[PDB]
DNA sequence: CAGCTAATGGCCATAATACCATAATAATAGTTTTTA
DNA sequence: TAAAAACTATTATTATGGTATTATGGCCTTGGGC
């Protein structure tokens, strides 16, 4: 609620910007997110919390260009590639909510890559990336691991976050779905 | 590092009006000043930032939420609708509605307006150097009434400068260009002049770009055994443009257009893999790696090499190419080229010897044999530099620079000629300077695009001369051209 | 040649071309099609839309050519750095009536008795360029020309807060060294006096010596041209025979490069 | 025609572009320290 | 055992250039018995 309440409310007013306004909140509501952590209460109590941030964020932030809100990202996503390991599972609407999700935080990379903040961006989104991933879904990653496997097929970009140049070429892998494993052990 | 730039106008009463002056309100001539150092870094397009504010009025802006006082925009690299944003503001009917629609004048007081701007000097969240401010003001008297507001002045004005922040106020003609000297010095705050007005800084900054710049820093080994880091520095790059920049049409965002290779053929893609750096000639086509391309390159090392000693006037022009920009040796990390590189250009200048060198650009290179002339260290009482001390980076001439000019007979003149050609050239000759020179003919375009900056109808359409003036031309030297004309011929030219 | 980028395990073009790829600005920011785009900028913290049109209109110019002397001054003031350019010209009569070539001349001589410079437009003829640049009359006695080059223009000077170098107040030794090391700056003198011609024979001698850039890749172009793909192709030293000056004035240096490093220490 | 055109054969400068490649800064992490 | 900061170093940042490259750049060369 404050988690929410303030979240979604500042958060919201924050869509004039916000700056460190945004993020400090990002951070304490975040932060302060889970050092305040109880089983029942604060865990599932979480469990909306975060869903309904994430139902959030998704909106915000992609809206959100780039400004601030890089680093609003950078606040978030990392909290967000940690929070992954918050939820191990019950991750099915946030699944693939988050896939296409994060999906188009490789879009919003691709709206402006690079600088200091956009490296963070995908990279925040990487570690984002797996440890999200049960398997338990088929096409709705293999239709992104295809044109992922595209995005990082290419493009000269910074040395640092080169991890993303081969990030999924194996995370396809572990995506089982045979014609674009062809696809990428012909290419790779 | 990208620094702090601000106009203000003073306000007591009188100022935004024009002293009943059938001219202009001085007021205005600030305006005008406003728009011309803003519009200057549309030109100089300084990562410095800029600001508007006035005060001393009717109603505020700010958020310091006293009287007399107005922001108008917060610092800033400018904006198109930012200059036009601030383009209401010529004019009576601009005057006035300025003036009213935001209020115009009741009182104030001064050093509240110091760390009013100072407290714009709060704006800064990035990376700045340069804090300089200027006053817009005739006042003979900021107050009488009221000698603590003076205290106020010599108090906070102190803490102000004391702050590193400096403005202030040029000579805008109060009568006189201004009759006060008085008390005034709280009011305000590499050899040079100064100037009482903004037609200096109109043209001046009307080509003017850059200033501070020193990046990629290499090294040179003097010997195998002794060690110099080296600055490269460029005294200019033969400055251009920011470059056409992609925008897409209607939507007038940045296209974010991207490029990679498909396969031309089939509708696959092509990988630097897939592909290769070729030479063909004939029959023949060759192919080898892009790496083995630029890996060809290599000798030794990005890096410079003290190759030797030679007379300075051993060439002069029978040449010359792709400039030095200018290097500077570095001497803070290592020094002693302090005294070493010191005595170096003392007496190889002396011997008229310059040290040749093997120049390895940036991530290699194939390098090149380049001499460098010490570079000796001009300054005069107020130290101007035209020769800072370091090497004339002396590209060495080479095949291809000799790769062809032709050589054949030539026909030679008589001293009859010289005896008035000299005194013609006279005639002819200009002292120069260092200063107005360029090719405009692309600073137009940055004036089309002050257009778009001001919205306006024509540019500033200003004036250097890269042109001759025939009035001048045919009015000091005359037509004795003629005499040189009919010297030897009859031309029909 | 550019290096041609063309195709590997082929090598056949066909499969050859970069990516037009011209897309959206943002979220999402898809492909766009019909490369066409307004022409515009950000400067500042401004977007600058604008055209290829109002581009070529608003745009004064030369002519389609031009070539007129801007003025002359004196050489004193004048400085070799501030000599800049990269292309130059000799400029030599359209002669046959060659009077003017004569005449030229004339004011050749007046230029070079009182060291005077001159300032020129340029505006290059076969197809549509304005120029401006400072051009110069060199003087080799058999033949001499005036060399079109560009005059520094005045934002071309970028200065800095440097200290000076007069201060070496914080750094002196004993000339004792300074001295010497001179010595062997004769010693590595690359041009002393030869042939009593006063023709000091600059080791190093400039000239006929190239640059590798060509003659690297040659030999790269004699081995893998004529013979399979390699390694690092033949170096041969007749290359850094040119490349490093003579071991008499090396020689020269040994000992000097002995006082070196013991006059002369390192920080660091 | 009169002379063959005259756009054919050629194409150099550019500006543009690219790659492509750093300091101006600001981070990472980092391996030690014992603590436990 | 790790486990704590930890000031250190790293490699991270571009803004700014310079290369290097593209492109034709609007021109000089080619043609045929009437």
């Amino acid at each position: 609620c404050s988690l929410l309440r303030l979240q979604e409310t500042l958060s919201a007013a924050d869509r004039c910007g916000a700056a460190l306004a945004g993020h400090q909140l990002i951070r304490g509501l975040g932060q302060e997110c889970v050092l305040s952590s109880s089983p029942a209460v604060l865990a599932l109590q979480t469990s909306l919390v975060f869903s309904r941030d994430f139902g959030l964020l998704v909106f915000v932030r992609k809206s959100l260009n780039s400004i601030e809100f890089r680093e609003c990202r950078e606040e978030i996503l990392k909290f967000l590639c940690i929070f992954l390991e918050k939820m191990g599972q019950k991750i099915a609407p946030y699944s693939v909510e988050i896939k296409n999700t994060c999906t188009s935080v490789y879009t919003k990379d691709r709206a402006a890559k690079c600088k200091i903040p956009a490296l963070d961006l995908l990279i925040k989104l990487l570690q984002t990336f797996r440890s999200s991933r049960l398997m338990d879904e088929f096409k709705i990653g293999e239709l992104f691991s295809k044109f992922y496997g595209e995005l990082a097929l290419k493009k000269k970009i910074p040395d640092t976050v080169l991890e993303k140049v081969y990030e999924l070429l194996g995370l396809l892998g572990e995506v089982h779905p045979s014609e674009m494993i062809n696809n990428a052990e012909n290419l790779f | 590092g990208r620094d702090s730039l601000i106009f203000l106008v003073d306000a007591s009463k009188a100022m935004f009006e024009s002293q009943s002056e059938d001219e202009l309100t001085p007021f205005d001539m600030s305006i005008q000043c406003i728009q011309s150092v803003y519009i200057s870094k549309i030109i100089s397009s300084d990562r410095d930032l800029l600001a508007v504010v006035f005060y001393g009025t009717e109603k505020d802006k700010n958020s310091v939420n006293f009287k007399n006082i107005y922001v108008l925009q917060e610092l800033d690299n400018p904006g198109a609708k930012r200059i036009l944003e601030l383009d209401q503001f010529k004019g009576q009917q601009g005057q006035k509605r300025f003036q009213d629609m935001m209020g115009h004048g009741s009182d104030y007081s001064l050093s509240e307006v110091l760390w009013v701007c100072a407290n714009l000097f709060s704006d800064v969240q990035f990376k700045m150097s340069h804090k300089r401010i200027m006053l817009f003001t005739n006042e003979d008297n900021p107050h009488g009434n009221d000698s603590a507001k003076a205290s106020r002045a010599r108090t906070k004005a102190g803490d102000l400068r004391d702050t590193g922040i400096f403005l202030d106020l040029m000579h805008l003609k109060k009568p006189g260009g201004f009759d006060i000297s008085l008390f005034y010095r709280d009011i305000i705050s590499v050899h040079f002049e100064e100037s009482s007005k903004l037609e200096d800084l109109l043209r001046k900054v009307r080509a003017k770009e850059t200033r501070k710049r020193a990046l990629s820093r290499l090294k040179l080994k003097l010997n195998k055994d002794i060690v110099i880091s080296v600055g490269i520095y460029n005294l200019v790059q033969k400055a251009l443009k920011p470059p056409p920049i992609k925008l897409y049409r209607e939507t007038n965002e940045p296209v974010k257009t991207k490029t990679r290779t498909f396969n031309t053929s089939t509708g696959g893609l092509l990988l630097p893999s897939d592909t290769k750096r070729s030479q063909i000639y004939g029959s023949r086509q060759i192919i080898l790696e892009k790496e083995e391309t630029e890996e060809l390159k290599r000798f030794d090392d990005p890096g410079l090499m003290l190759m030797g000693f030679k007379p300075l006037v051993l060439l002069k022009k029978h040449h010359y190419l792709r400039p030095s920009l200018f290097v500077y040796p570095e001497e803070s990390l290592v020094i002693g080229s302090s005294t070493l590189f010191s005595a170096l250009l003392i007496k190889c200048l002396e011997k008229e010897v310059a040290a040749l060198c093997r120049y390895t650009p940036r991530r290699n290179i194939p390098p090149y044999f380049v001499a460098l002339v010490p570079q000796e260290e001009e300054l005069d009482d107020q130290k101007i530099q035209v020769t800072p001390p370091g090497f004339q980076l002396v590209f060495l001439p080479f095949a291809d620079d000799k790769r062809k000019m032709p050589f054949t007979e030539k026909i030679m003149a008589t001293p009859e000629q010289v005896g008035k050609m000299k005194a013609i050239v006279e005639k002819l000759r200009f002292t120069y300077r260092s200063d107005s020179f360029e090719n405009p003919v692309l600073q137009q375009h940055f004036r089309n695009l002050e257009a778009l900056a001001l919205d306006l109808m024509e540019p500033e359409q200003a004036v250097d001369l890269t042109l001759p003036k025939v009035e001048a031309m045919n009015k000091r030297l005359g037509s004795l051209v003629d005499e040189f004309k009919e010297l030897v011929y009859p031309p029909d030219y | 040649k550019t290096w041609t980028v063309v195709d590997a395990k082929t090598l056949k073009k066909e499969d050859i071309q970069k990516e037009t790829v011209y897309c959206l600005n943002d979220d999402d920011e898809t492909e766009v099609l019909k490369e066409d785009i307004i022409q515009g900028f950000r400067y500042g913290s401004d977007i600058v839309p604008f055209s290829k049109v109002d581009e070529e209109q608003m745009k004064y110019k030369s002519e389609g050519k031009c070539f007129s002397v801007l003025g002359f001054c004196k050489s004193s003031q004048v400085q070799r750095r501030f000599f800049m350019g990269n292309q130059v010209l000799k400029v030599f009569a359209a002669r046959d009536d060659e009077a003017a070539a004569v005449a030229l001349s004339s004011l050749i001589h007046a230029l070079d008795d009182l060291d005077m410079v001159a300032i020129v437009r340029y505006a290059y003829d076969k197809r549509a360029n304005p120029q401006v640049g400072v051009a110069f009359p060199h003087i080799k006695h058999n033949y001499e020309c005036l060399v079109y080059v560009q005059l520094p223009f005045m934002e071309d000077l970028r200065q800095y807060m440097f200290s000076s170098l007069k201060n070496s107040k914080k750094y002196a030794p004993t000339e004792a060294q300074l001295n010497a090391v001179d010595a062997l700056i004769d010693s590595m003198s690359l041009a002393k006096k030869d042939e009593k011609t006063d023709t000091l024979e600059d080791l190093f001698p400039t000239t006929k010596i190239p640059n590798p850039r060509f003659q690297r890749l040659f030999q790269c172009l004699l081995h893998r041209a004529l013979h399979p793909r390699e390694p690092l192709p033949p170096i041969q030293q007749h290359i850094w025979n040119m490349l490093n000056p003579p071991a008499e004035v090396t020689t020269k240096s040994q000992i000097p490069l002995s006082k070196i490093k013991t006059l002369f220490p390192l920080i660091e």
